[PDB]
C-alpha cells in the first residue's frame, strides 16, 4: 500500500522537532531548509565553476534551470493524479507544498561535490592514490607494493579493515561527496527528506566484486565512503528503505538533468563565434525527425532556441509524467532498475549528444583545459605529500601545540588548511577508541580524507593561482 | 554520461592480471542498427596467436557494459587458474 | 469591492490567448513566463556585476535572495486571510498560484538595467548629456547654449517638443530602462500582471515643475521614458490604473529589497579580512536593542548570520503582512503614498544600514572603484561623440549601405554596436511620417537613445577592456 | 536608499540660477532626536550679509526633502522676480 | 586600390565651401549594369528645397571620379558667384 | 634568537641512529614556572612498550638544549651498544 507520509519526514537530526504538526507548520519547517540552502557558502561558490566554456553559463546558472525542469515535471504529476481522485489514497492530500520544495532544492545541490576541472580532475586525485595504496594488490591471500608500512597484509581482522581502507580512499566521486559536504563540515542540519533526495547510487565505495543482478543500474557508481556508514544506516531507518534502495523523488532529479544536458552548450557555442544557425540547422537536419525542432525556426539566435527549448520540453515532460505514474509500485519500494528516459522521445535527445559530442567538445580550446586541469591537481597533490609521510606522534604534536620546533616547513603547510576541515578531522579522531589495535589505520584514513577534501572544496582559479605561487613562478 | 574513472582503472587492472599469466586481450566496440546499445567484444588468445574465448556484451550504458566486461573478465581468469 | 480578477491580467501584446480559461491553463500561462524570464541572456550577464566588492555576492546572488523574502511574505499574507475566510469575497479563491510567481519573477528582475559601475555609472551617464543640452535653458521664454542646431528655441508647437525631449535626455534611470529592456529590445512578449509588477515609479522623465501633494513618494524618482507614452497607456487600460497609480503587488517587492539590504554586506565584508565578529559584535551593541541580535550568538561566522537572518526575518515579515492587509483599499486603488516598512522595526534596519555605512562603505577600496567607473564611462560616452555630429543624410545613408567611401572613421565606431540595438533604432524610426517638421527632432532623440542603450548594456569588465583597447594602451 | 543625481542637479541649478541674481544661500543639515528624520534648514542673504529669509524641511526619505528644498527655493526665487 | 585622403578632403572642402553660400549639395553612388564603372549623381540646391541643377559622372576609377565632382563642385560655385 | 638547522640535523641524525637498533625515542617540551627555561623531556623505549630511560633538561637558550639532548643520546646509544 503507497503511503507518502512515511515517506516524507520532517524530522531533523539535532534538537529535531517532535509531537504533532499541522500544514502551515510542515510548511514552516520545509521552508527554512530552503532559506539555509539558498544562503549558503557551498551555493555561492559555483558562479565560479565552469561547466564547458572557461554570458556563458556556470554552474549556477545551469542548476538554476534545472530546478525550473524539475519543478515543472512535479506539478505536472501532481496535476495528473487529482484527474485519477489518488490524492486522497496515497496520502498526498496534505503534502502538496512540499512535494515540489524537496525536488527544486535537490535540483539545485546536484553539483557541489564535484572537484576543480570536473571529470579531468576527479582521475587526478583517483590516479595519485592508486599509486600510493595499490588495492589490486588486496584482494586475495596476502602476498606488496603498498607504501604505509600500517597498511601492508600480514592477522585477519585487521586484514578486512585494511582492504576496505585501501580500496576506499581510490574512489572519489561528487556525489559522494555531496553527502559529506552536507552533514559533516558545512553541518546544514537538514530534515531526512531532503537529505535523500541527493543520494543518487547506492554502491558503497569499498565494495569489490560482482554487484547484485537486480541492482546493476542503481550500483554502477559509488555512492557514500566509509566514514558515512552509521549515518546512512540511520537514514535508512528513518525513511523506511531496504539495502541497495534508492528514494523516491530522487528519480524526478535525474529525469530533470538529462533534459538540461546538451542544450545549452550548443547556445554558448553558437554565442562563442564557433558556427552559425544555419550550419547548426544542417547539422541537425542531415543528423538523424518530428515536428518538435522545425516549427522553431519560422533578432534570429535569441529566439530560435527560446522556441526550441519550449517545443522539446512540451513533448517530454508529459513522457516523464506517465512513466513515473504506471511504474509507482517499484519506485515506491526503491528497486526499480531503470531511469524514466527504446522510444522516439529518447532518440531525439541523443541527436543533440552526438552533435554536441561531434562539433563542441572537440574544439582545441575545450581539450587544452583539461590537459593543464590535470596537470595541476596533480602538482598540488605533491606538495603536500609531506604530511602524509609523518608519524602518528608527529602529526598529533603538530595538531595539538601549532607552534612545532622540529618541523619548520611541514608545520607551514598545515596552517594553509581550512579551519573547518581541521575541526572535522579533529572531532573525528575524538571517536575513536585510543586502547585498540586499529587505531593507525583510521587515523591515516581520516588524515588522507582531510587532504581530499581541502583539494576537492576549491574554485578552478583558486587553484591555479595556489599552483602557480607555491611553485614560485608567479 | 560519461565513464566513470573507476569502472576504467578495474577493466585495465583485469586485462593486466590476467595479461601477466601469458595471455592477451583484444577489443572491438561498435554501434548496433536498431537495438539501441553499445556492443562489446572481446576475445582471449595465447601467445601462439590461438584463439582461446570469445565473448559479446550489448548494453546501452557505459558503467553497466564495463562491470560486465571487467567480471567477465574475471571470470575467465579464475577459470584458467582452476587448472593450467 | 476589492476583486483580483480584474488585476491579474493574463493577456499579452502579440499573439495574445483569447477565450476562457482554467485553473491549470493559465498556471500553464505563468509557467511559461518564468521559462522565458529565467532562460534569458539579460539574467545571466548578472553574474558579472558588481554589488558592492568587485566568494562574494554579485547582483545575481542577492536577487535570489529577495526571491525567497518575497515568497515568503506572499504565502504568510495568503495564510493570513485564510484565516478570515476572505479568500472567495476578494476573488482570490482560484488564483493562488499566479500571486507568488509574480511576486518571484518581479523580484528576480529588479536590477536588469542598471549601467556598468553603478551609481556612479549613472551620474556619469547623466553629466555628460547636461553639457550638450543644457535642458535648465528651456524653462521658460526663448531666450542658448545648446549644441544641437535643431534643439535650440526659436513656434509654441514645435518648442514644447523641444523642451520635452531636451529634460528626457538628461534623466537616465535604471527602473525606467527595466522597462524597455524588457519590452523593446529583448522583446519577451510577456504577461500585462508580470509588466505591472517591475513599474516602482510612476513620474515621467520630461517632467518639470512640483509633484502633486498627494503623491510625492510615487513621484520621487523618473518611471518611464518619452519613447514609452504609448506602450504604458495600453498597460494602464488593461490593469485598470488611474494616471499616475502604482500595481498592487508592486509594493511586496520593495519591501523584500529593503530587507535584504546591508545584511549581506557585513558577512561580506568579515569574510574579506576587514574585521572580527567579536569587532562586528561591539559595533552593533554601542550602536542602539530587543533579543533579536542577542540570540544568534549563543565554525562560528558561518553560524552567526545563519541565525541572525532568521531572527530578524521571523520578526519583520509577520509586520508587513499586516501592514499590507491592514491598508488593503488605498493599496489596492494605486494611491498609497507610504512603504510597509516609525516603529521597532524600523530601528533595527536603521542599525544595519549606520553599522555598514559607517565601516564598510568608506574603505579605501570600495571609493577608487567609484572614481575609476566614473572616469571610463566618461571617457566611453566621448569616443562615440563623432556619431552624434553627423547630419540626418549622413547618418541615413551610413546606416542603409553600410559601406560609406566618405566616412572612414564613423563607419566603423558604427558597426562596433550590437545588432539589436540597431534593429530597434531601425524599427522605431520607419514609424514617423516622413514628410513632418518634427522628423528631425525624434531621429535625435531615437539617436541618442541608441548610445545610452549600448552603453548600459554592457558588463563592468568588458567597458574597462574597451576603454583601454580603444585608447591604445592594451 | 542614496539619493538619484537628477535631485541634486535640480538643488543645484536652482541654487545656481537665483544666485546670478546677486543672492546667495547657506545650507546646514542635522538628524532630528526623537522625529527620526533628516532635517534641513536653507537661509537665503544677500550680498550685505542681511538676512532675507530662512526656512525648515523635516522628512525621511532624501528625494522627497530635496524636491520639497529645490521647489521651496524656486519659489522664493520667483516671488523675488515679482518685485525688485 | 583604395581612395586617397587628398581627393576626399578636396570633396569636402568644396561641399562645405559651396555650402557656407546658403547652399546644400545631395549625393548619390551606385554600379552601372553593363558599363563596368561606378556612378555618382550630386545635385545643387536652395534652402527653400528648390532644385539648382543636377550632374552625374561614370568612370571606374575611384579617384578620377572624385577629381570630376571636386572641379565640378567648383566650376558651380564660382559660376553662382558671377552673379547672386 | 632562533634554532640553529645543524643542531636540529644532529637531533634527528641521532634518533634515527638509535631508532635503527629496534628502539623508540618520545619527546615532550614546555615552558618553566619560575626557573625561566625551557624544558625538555626524553623517555627511551622499547618495541614491546617497555620504559628504559628518562631524562629532563632544563635551558633557557635553544641551541645548548639540544646540543645536551642530542650528546645525552649519543651516550645512551652507545652504552646500549656497549652490550646488548
Ligand atoms: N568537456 C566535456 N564535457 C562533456 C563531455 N561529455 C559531456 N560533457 C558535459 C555535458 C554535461 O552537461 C556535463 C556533465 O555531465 P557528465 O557526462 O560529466 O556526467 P553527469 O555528472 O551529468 O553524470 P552523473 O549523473 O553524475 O553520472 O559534462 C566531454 O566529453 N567533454
Ligand atoms: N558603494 C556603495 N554602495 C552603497 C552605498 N549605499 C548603499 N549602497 C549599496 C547597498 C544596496 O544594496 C545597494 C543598492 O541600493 P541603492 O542605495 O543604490 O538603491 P536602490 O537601487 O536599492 O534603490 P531604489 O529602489 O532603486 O531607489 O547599494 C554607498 O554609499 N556606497
Ligand atoms: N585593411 C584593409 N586593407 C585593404 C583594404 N582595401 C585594400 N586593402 C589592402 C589590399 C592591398 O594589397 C593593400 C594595398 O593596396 P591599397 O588599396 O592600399 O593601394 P595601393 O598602395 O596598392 O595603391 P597605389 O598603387 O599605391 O595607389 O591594401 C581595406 O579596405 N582595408
Ligand atoms: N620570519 C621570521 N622572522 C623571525 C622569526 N623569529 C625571529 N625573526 C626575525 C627577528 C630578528 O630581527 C631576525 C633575525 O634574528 P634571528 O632569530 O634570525 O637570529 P639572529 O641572526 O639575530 O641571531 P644570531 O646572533 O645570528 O644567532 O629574525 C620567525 O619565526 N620568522
Ligand atoms: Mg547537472
Ligand atoms: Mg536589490
Amino acid at each position: 500500500q503507497i503511503d507518502f507520509r512515511k515517506k516524507i519526514n520532517w524530522h531533523r537530526r539535532y534538537r529535531s522537532p517532535q509531537g504533532v504538526k499541522t500544514e502551515h507548520e510542515i510548511l514552516r519547517i520545509f521552508e527554512s531548509d530552503r532559506g539555509r540552502i539558498i544562503n549558503s557558502p557551498a551555493i555561492r561558490r559555483l558562479q565560479q565553476k565552469t561547466q564547458v566554456f572557461p554570458a556563458v553559463r556556470t554552474r549556477l546558472t545551469h542548476s538554476m534551470e534545472v530546478q525550473q525542469v524539475g519543478r515543472y515535471i512535479a506539478k505536472e504529476i501532481l496535476s495528473r493524479l487529482k484527474e485519477l481522485k489518488l490524492l486522497e489514497a496515497y496520502g498526498l492530500d496534505e503534502l502538496t507544498g512540499p512535494f515540489e520544495s524537496i525536488v527544486e532544492m535537490s535540483c539545485l545541490m546536484h553539483d557541489i561535490g564535484n572537484p576543480p576541472f570536473g571529470h579531468f580532475g576527479e582521475a587526478a586525485i583517483n590516479d595519485w592514490f592508486r599509486q600510493r595504496l595499490h588495492p589490486e594488490d588486496a584482494e586475495s591471500q596476502p602476498l606488496d607494493r603498498c607504501s604505509v608500512a600500517a597498511l601492508r597484509l600480514r592477522e585477519e581482522p585487521l586484514n578486512e579493515l585494511r582492504r576496505k581502507i585501501r580500496q576506499d580512499l581510490c574512489h572519489f566521486e561528487g556525489n559522494a561527496q555531496g553527502i559529506r559536504l552536507v552533514h559533516t563540515l558545512m553541518r546544514m542540519n537538514l530534515t531526512w527528506a531532503q537529505v535523500g533526495g541527493i543520494l543518487k547510487y547506492t554502491r558503497p565505495a569499498w565494495w569489490r566484486g560482482e554487484t547484485p543482478e537486480t541492482h546493476h543500474y542503481l550500483m554502477k557508481k559509488p555512492g557514500y565512503y566509509l566514514s558515512e556508514e552509521a549515518y546512512i544506516a540511520r537514514l535508512r531507518k528513518e525513511l523506511n528503505l531496504a539495502l541497495y534502495s534508492r528514494f523516491p523523488l530522487t528519480w524526478i532529479m535525474e529525469a530533470a538533468d538529462d533534459i538540461s544536458y546538451c542544450v545549452a552548450d550548443l547556445e554558448d557555442a553558437v554565442e562563442k563565434r564557433i558556427f552559425t544557425v544555419e550550419q547548426l540547422y544542417h547539422h541537425l537536419h542531415e543528423a538523424w525527425f518530428s515536428l518538435v525542432v522545425e516549427n522553431a525556426w519560422e533578432s534570429t539566435e535569441d529566439q530560435f532556441f527560446m522556441y526550441l527549448r519550449v517545443n522539446t520540453l512540451n513533448k517530454l515532460v508529459p513522457y516523464a509524467a506517465q512513466r513515473f505514474i504506471d511504474n509507482l509500485p517499484a519506485i515506491f519500494a526503491g528497486t526499480f532498475n531503470h531511469a524514466l528516459l527504446a522510444s522516439e522521445c529518447s532518440d531525439l535527445l541523443k541527436l543533440y549528444k552526438n552533435v554536441a559530442v561531434k562539433h563542441v567538445f572537440s574544439h582545441p580550446d575545450v581539450e587544452r583545459l583539461e590537459l593543464q586541469g590535470y596537470r595541476v591537481i596533480s602538482g598540488l597533490l605533491e606538495i603536500y605529500r609531506p604530511l602524509l609521510s609523518l608519524s602518528l606522534s608527529d602529526f598529533t604534536e603538530l595538531v595539538e601545540k601549532e607552534r612545532v620546533k622540529r618541523f619548520p616547513i611541514e608545520s607551514r603547510l598545515f596552517h594553509k588548511l581550512s579551519t573547518r576541515h581541521r575541526l572535522a578531522y579533529v572531532e573525528a579522531v575524538s571517536k575513536l577508541p585510543s586502547d585498540s589495535p586499529e587505531f593507525p589505520l583510521w587515523e591515516y584514513y581520516y588524515r588522507c580524507r582531510l587532504l581530499q577534501d581541502y583539494i576537492s572544496g576549491m574554485t578552478d582559479l583558486y587553484a591555479w593561482d595556489e599552483y602557480r605561487r607555491l611553485m614560485a613562478v608567479e | 554520461g560519461r565513464l566513470y574513472s573507476g569502472n576504467l582503472a578495474a577493466f585495465k587492472a583485469a586485462t593486466n592480471k590476467l595479461f601477466q599469466l601469458d595471455l592477451a586481450v583484444i577489443y572491438d566496440d561498435w554501434y548496433d542498427a536498431y537495438t539501441r546499445k553499445d556492443c562489446i567484444r572481446l576475445r582471449i588468445e595465447d601467445r601462439s596467436g590461438n584463439l582461446i574465448d570469445t565473448s559479446t556484451f550489448y548494453h546501452h550504458d557505459e558503467d553497466v557494459l564495463f562491470n560486465m566486461c571487467t567480471d567477465w573478465l574475471n571470470h575467465m581468469y579464475d577459470q584458467l587458474k582452476d587448472w593450467k
